[PDB]
């Protein structure tokens, strides 16, 4: 709520007083909290704040989800196809998604 | 039934074409199977193989008649088609031959000047209407006779089948790339059964075909003045080379057999000239690598000087550029 | 297969070495060289065959004494006569001799088909060695600089263009650390990876609007929820610019 509060109001003193005071609990909620654009309903750009799970950021430097990153982003931009791009690209969402899970049965 | 052949002739065109590459390469094999002793062919214990190379070569030379007459039943039209609209169109919209009277060398307009004073012109153009508004504006404005006499508007049996008309076509026949080609494969087929050997430039087809031989084969030409100048410059440097060698260096041209036998040297220009451009220019290191070594003569200094600048010059700089020019022009 | 033969003779282990080209990139690179133009290098190669070939055809019937391939002479004469072995002498000594068949065929002087020799032996070098050895050459090192240049070019848009919303580095970088802060935190890729996956974990119930919106897009798999060439900066600019 603090983080939506600050970047849809950029000039509040008010605002800007609660963010030095709770700069302690943003800094540590900072590794969990996200931050994406999208254009879903209307037709303007919105904000989709959401959590990271610890295993989730924990799973993703693992040497096998670099490597198929490495080839996805490869394959996908060497081609593209730029609608294939996107299509590709949720499929690789996918695909990292089952190798996550798999990599959790250590 | 002559119809019907020849349509089906124009038909099956590239399949006949496909046909005779195979064929050649089938007697190219049996080529490779040859030796001397004279000419035989040797057979590992199978007589069948001169039998073979006989009617593979007879059927070679009917399918090429047959791949000819279905090329010239094919797009001969179209080339046909393509020189009526053009001559037909340039008549009408500009006109040539009434008020223009094309330039000296003008080498199609000239041909094509016989074919306007016919009976049968536009016999592919689907317009034979064209000489009417040509003979309506061209004789409203330069009179109505020079038109009339040169445009000339006014079993089977022989009705002169339009003889002039006929030779223009032949005429634009015999000048197409494409049956000039099949007319050389003709003529080699032909000469195949005077010496079964000349099946081997048949082989040649197969450029013809891929498209990145045919692109290796035009990187040749692309270049073309640029690398006839080039192997000028080459020629006249090798030239200066020998005048050098003739006057001052001619004790070290002695190519003998070790040293004491008949001396066989290089005493005059023509022999000199040809030693350096058939030695010189293909050794890896110029004419040095040849000659006998300058070890004591008071002309040491000047024969390496000599040396040095005839496998830099002419060895690096002019066949890397004659190299880099093919290939850049394939690139 | 190799390490199991290895056993039977203790020399299949060399084949092993091998797998330090499956190891660094440019090893990968310059093997996938030679087959990323193959049909081209084939054909290049057949070409070489049969024009070698024709110049076979050409020696074996007109310079056939000139081929005497003997020790200094009077020995037991070693020729090539008939048409196999003068095709293996020349796609095997000629092709590799740096100036042609010359090299290695006695010399012509004196003999009535000198010219026509001169003119057999300066074709046959410049023609098939020049051109189409260079050719080969030049395939093969064009492949590798081809895919060494579509490396580089891929780094370099992964460097200075937007992944997603495809905007470009001359329009974030107005303000000081605008793209890597861009790409770090606004438009990310492991933040979708995350978002993607805490869509499918939570239950269709508690979805909120923009959940519930994106998950029914990506159940239809329609995709325009991504960003399609605007973000945040140009939409809701700042200030309201
Ligand atoms: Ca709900
Ligand atoms: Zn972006």
């Amino acid at each position: 709520l603090l983080t939506n509060l600050s970047e849809h109001m950029p000039n509040d003193t008010r605002l800007q007083t609660f963010l030095e005071l709770a700069e302690s609990v943003l800094n540590y909620f900072q590794p969990f909290l996200g931050r994406i654009e999208i254009m879903g309903s209307a037709k303007r750009i919105e904000r989709v704040y959401f959590e990271i799970s610890e295993s989730s950021r924990t799973q993703w430097e693992k040497p096998q989800v670099k490597e198929s990153k490495r080839q996805f982003i490869f394959d996908v931009v060497n081609e593209g196809g730029e609608k294939e791009k996107m299509e590709l690209f949720v499929n690789f969402c996918e695909d990292t998604i089952f190798e996550m899970q798999l990599a959790a049965q250590i | 039934y002559q119809q019907k052949l020849l349509n089906y002739f124009a038909r099956n065109f590239y399949n006949m074409r496909m046909l005779a590459l195979f064929v050649a390469f089938a007697i190219n094999f049996i080529l490779l199977f040859y030796k001397v002793s004279v000419h035989y062919v040797l057979e590992e214990s199978s007589g069948y193989m001169e039998p073979t190379l006989r009617i593979l070569a007879i059927l070679h030379t009917i399918i090429s008649f047959f791949c000819i007459i279905g090329y010239y039943c094919l797009k001969v039209p179209l080339v046909i088609f393509k020189r009526e609209k053009e001559v037909a169109r340039k008549l009408e919209f500009d006109g040539l031959y009434i008020t223009e009277q094309p330039s000296e060398d003008d080498i199609k307009g000239q041909w094509d000047r016989l074919v306007i004073n016919t009976q049968s012109f536009p016999n592919n153009y689907w317009d034979k209407f064209v000489k009417r508004k040509v003979m309506d504006k061209y004789g409203e404005f330069y009179g109505r006779d020079r038109i009339s006499e040169l445009l000339g508007m006014d079993s089977a049996v022989l009705n002169s089948i339009d003889v002039k008309y006929q030779m223009w076509k032949l005429g634009v026949v015999f000048t197409d790339n494409s049956f000039l080609y099949l007319a050389w494969y003709m003529t080699m087929s032909v000469l195949g059964h005077y010496n079964n050997f000349f099946f081997a430039a048949h082989l040649l087809d197969i450029a013809m075909g891929f498209k990145t031989l045919r692109t290796i084969l035009s990187s040749v030409t692309h270049n073309g003045k640029q690398l006839v100048l080039t192997v000028g410059l080459l020629a006249v440097v090798v030239y200066l080379y020998t005048v050098v060698a003739f006057n001052f260096f001619r004790k070290f041209y002695n190519k003998s057999e070790d040293g004491d036998t008949p001396d066989m040297k290089c005493d005059d220009m023509l022999t000199c000239y040809m030693f350096h451009m058939y030695v010189g220019v293909r050794a890896g290191g110029g004419i040095g690598d040849e000659i006998e070594d300058p070890a004591g003569d008071e002309y040491e200094i000047y024969r390496i000087i000599f040396d040095i600048t005839f496998f830099f010059f002419v060895i690096v700089i002019l066949l890397a550029i004659i190299q880099g020019l093919i290939i850049d022009a394939f690139g | 297969t190799m390490s199991v033969l290895g056993h039977y003779n203790n020399f299949f282990f060399a084949a092993h070495l091998l797998d330090i080209a499956m190891g660094f990139k440019t090893l990968r690179t310059i093997l996938s060289s030679v087959t990323h133009n193959g049909k081209q290098l084939v054909l290049t190669v057949g070409l070489l065959a049969v024009v070698v070939y024709l110049y076979t055809v050409v020696a074996f019937n007109f310079f056939r004494k000139f081929y005497n391939k003997s020790e200094d002479g009077d020995t037991p004469d070693m020729k090539c006569d008939d048409m196999l072995t003068c095709y293996m002498f020349h796609m095997y000594v000629g092709v590799r001799a740096g100036g042609g068949i010359g090299d290695e065929i006695e010399d012509p002087a004196g003999d009535e088909y000198e010219i026509y020799r001169i003119i057999f032996d300066i074709t046959f070098f410049f023609f098939v060695i020049v051109i189409l050895l260079a050719i080969i050459q030049g395939l093969i090192i064009d492949a590798f600089g081809e895919l060494r240049d579509q490396q580089e070019q891929v780094k370099e848009d992964m460097e200075t263009k937007c992944f997603i919303c495809g905007i470009g580095n001359d329009y974030f970088d107005t303000v000081p650390h605008g793209f890597e802060t861009h790409t770090l935190q606004e438009h990310n890729l492991a933040n979708y990876l995350f978002f993607l996956m805490y869509l499918i974990n939570k239950d269709e119930t508690e979805h909120t609007g923009q959940e519930s919106y994106v998950w029914k897009m990506y159940q239809e798999r329609c995709w325009e929820f991504f960003p399609a060439g605007d973000c945040f900066r140009k939409q809701y600019e700042d200030q309201l610019n």
